[PDB]
């Protein structure tokens, strides 16, 4: 499912 | 700062997306810009495409489909996403036509949904569910049944959760005596390929005797608390089965949601007023 | 639940010091942490959310970060006004759980307890409950012990506002008959700043 | 501006009951998770209960599940916490705070339960099976120190005075239920008159003692 990394 | 990532079990294909709820400004929809980060060996000859779907359900009535060829190629957020990935990250850029049904469903799926599907194949996968939503940008009724009933609302646009005030004025000059007064909220959810819904009812045993004047403000508030067991209740867009609000009031093909306040004197003289129920731009 | 342990149980520091408090969660947390700077008596004030977000209005000297399940709160310059208790609270599951406080005291040169002792007056002995009182004033740091030699209620004041000092008072309450049975009473003060226990005594 | 007003704090015997009203200004009880927290005397906060009107979500701590019950009135924009079977351990100062459901970017974040960013002022909730009494004031006599021992009163506060060097020691709750305290001052033995004045407004008991 959807992960969530940084930018 | 933040970006939603989604890939396949193989993980060869990754989709990076800036937002997941695009505000319909009614003149420009936040463009669906993302980034496809592929491994060269897993596609070789076959191309990489991304599809924007606006499926209407109840029956998959896909009101819109658009395919964008991520590879071969055909925004600052995209720039920053790519600089961390290099060449084999390719952008895509979809534009939602303004004339689409906003994200809305029903409490039992059924309704409307947008979707970004990323797939690699030689000729025309990651399933990223987004939504299209809208922000919040003096009713008066008089009926001479004599039994004069007047009802007014302080303002037309109320945010979700915010309570609604109903100024009532009953000048009963007739021989009939009011037994009750009901200020009800009706949510009409028309499925266009219209059904009523009572969500809140402050029924008060306020009786106005002949040749009398009655005047006080009622406070009614539609909440999901007591609506949980209402089949076909229009709820806003559900990302991955979150818990959602009441379907906001559409501002005009899909499902049309309207909200009105009805003033009823159980003697029956009634009036009705429309109000708008969309969240405020935070 | 989630036993949101915190360390240290308490720490000392002067102006300009860099304090560091670690909030460790028994189970995995997902950036759901906040740090409340409860001043003495007042209501807790939010400092950190998302485990690293400086809450609006909190001075920039405060900061928080994450290194897994063990979040950290740091104060670049511990100002004279940044003296309170700091509770960490996971907002992920329910029931929410807070830390256990980490008082940020003041520091001063170790001082010895000026120890006085007080026997019950005649007025009290007439009533029927004799309450001897051992007062340990101007004693630093808080950690000290008082032993009663012949049912004690240490009444520890707060950090003295003049020079960062404590006043402690051990009250020993006894019945008239049992109090009269014995003759010699004494309170022994054992303090980290004391080379040896300071014993004070009196007779019935 | 956003504020919460906490009211309904007074004595109640153990096994009694109370009700605390948290009136919210600047926002609605339908777009916010309202949490009743508490702090015992000289301990750390503990989450008691928390509700959200829009979804009708109720959450209780394991220690106050069944004994406490929370709800809200959106018409009045207020949160009401009914406390039943109040015990001595339930004694505390009870605070009420809120977590805005906004700032998801668009709408409600039904699954944050975030940090409570606005607290009220905290109202003192007591529990005790005892009736108000007046303090008993005794003298403590021998840099000679001397003081007044003000014992067995109910409830706070006792305001002692002296006619510099005065250190009032936080009152403690004895086994019976009353509050005990001492108040001392150090003066040179060379000039060892001192009069201590104890005031107990709740029972309007005023005493004066002479120590020297």
């Amino acid at each position: 499912k959807t992960g969530l990394t940084k930018l | 700062t933040r970006v939603f990532k989604k890939s396949s079990p193989n993980c060869k294909l990754t989709v990076y997306l800036g937002k997941r709820d695009f505000v319909d400004h009614l003149d420009k929809v936040d463009p669906v810009d993302g980034v496809v980060l592929v491994d060269p060996d897993y596609l070789k000859d076959r191309k990489v495409f991304v599809t924007l779907t606006c499926a209407f359900r109840y029956f998959r009535k896909d009101l819109f489909i658009a395919n964008y060829q991520a590879f071969p190629p055909t925004t600052r957020l995209q720039e920053r996403l790519l600089r961390k990935l290099g060449q084999h990250a390719h952008p895509f850029f979809f534009t939602i036509p303004q004339n689409l049904p906003c994200s809305v469903t029903l409490q039992p799926a059924c309704g409307v949904d947008f979707e970004i599907r990323a797939f690699c194949a030689k000729s025309l996968s990651v399933r990223l569910v987004i939504r299209k939503v809208q922000f919040a940008p003096q009713p008066s009724a008089e009926t001479t049944r004599s039994l004069h009933l007047e009802a007014s609302l302080d303002k037309e646009l109320y945010y979700h959760g915010e309570p609604l005030n109903v100024n009532v004025h009953v000048t009963n000059n007739s021989t009939k005596t009011v037994k009750k007064i009901k200020v009800s909220v009706r949510q009409y959810a028309d499925i266009c390929l219209q059904y009523k819904c009572p969500v809140a009812q402050v029924e008060q045993d306020d009786q106005v005797s002949p040749s009398s004047t009655f005047c006080k403000v009622y406070t009614i508030t539609p909440l999901l608390s007591n609506n949980r067991e209402k089949r076909g209740l229009a709820l806003d867009g559900k990302l991955k089965h979150e818990d959602t609000n009441l379907a906001s009031s559409t501002i005009v093909l899909g499902i049309l949601v309207s909200y009105r306040v009805k003033v009823k004197l159980v003697v029956d003289v009634s009036v009705e007023l429309p109000f708008v129920l969309m969240h405020p731009k935070p | 639940d989630i036993q949101m342990t915190q360390s240290p149980s308490s720490l000392s520091a002067s102006v300009g010091d860099r304090v560091t408090i670690t909030c460790r969660a028994s189970q995995s947390v997902s950036s759901a942490v906040a740090w409340y700077q409860q001043k003495p008596g007042k209501a807790p004030k939010l400092l950190i959310y998302s485990a690293s977000s400086l809450y609006s209005g909190v001075p920039s000297r405060f900061s928080g970060s994450r290194s897994g399940t063990d979040f950290t709160l740091t104060i670049s310059s511990l100002q004279p006004e940044d003296f309170a208790t700091y509770y960490c609270q996971q907002s992920y599951y329910y029931p929410i759980t807070f830390g256990q406080g980490t008082k940020v005291e003041i520091k001063r040169t170790v001082a010895a307890p000026s120890v006085f002792i007080f026997p019950p007056s005649d007025s009290q002995l007439k009533s029927g409950t004799a309450s001897v009182v051992c007062l340990l004033n101007n004693f630093y740091p808080r950690e000290a012990k008082v032993q009663w030699k012949v049912n004690s209620q240490e009444s520890v004041t707060e950090q003295d506002s003049k020079d960062s000092t404590y006043s402690l008072s051990s009250t020993l309450t006894l019945s008239k008959a049992d109090y009269e049975k014995h003759k010699v009473y004494a309170c022994e003060v054992t303090h980290q700043g004391l080379s040896s226990p300071v014993t004070k005594s009196f007779n019935r | 501006e956003v504020q919460l007003v906490e009211s309904g704090g007074g004595l109640v015997q153990p096994g009694g009951s109370l009700r605390l009203s948290c009136a919210a200004s600047g926002f609605n009880v339908s777009s916010s998770y309202i949490h009743w927290v508490r702090q015992a005397p000289g301990k750390g906060l503990e989450w008691v209960a928390s509700i959200s009107s829009y979804y009708g979500y109720t959450y209780y701590a394991d220690s106050v599940k069944g004994r406490f019950t929370i709800s809200a009135d959106t018409s009045k924009n207020t949160a009401y916490l009914q406390m039943n079977s109040l015990r001595a351990e339930d004694t505390a100062v009870y605070y009420c705070a809120r977590k805005s459901m906004y700032h998801r970017g668009w709408g409600w974040l039904s699954w944050v339960y975030g940090a409570m960013d606005y607290w009220g002022q905290g109202t003192l909730v007591t529990v005790s099976s005892a009736s108000t009494k007046g303090p008993s004031v005794f003298p403590l006599a021998p840099t000679a120190a001397l003081g007044c021992l003000v014992k067995d009163y109910f409830p706070e506060p006792v305001t002692v005075s002296w006619n510099s060097g005065v250190h009032t020691f936080p009152a403690v709750l004895q086994s019976s239920g009353l509050y005990s305290l001492s108040s001392v001052v150090t003066v040179p033995s060379s000039s060892l008159t001192y009069i201590c004045n104890v005031n107990h407004k709740p029972s309007n008991t005023k005493v004066d003692k002479k120590v020297e």
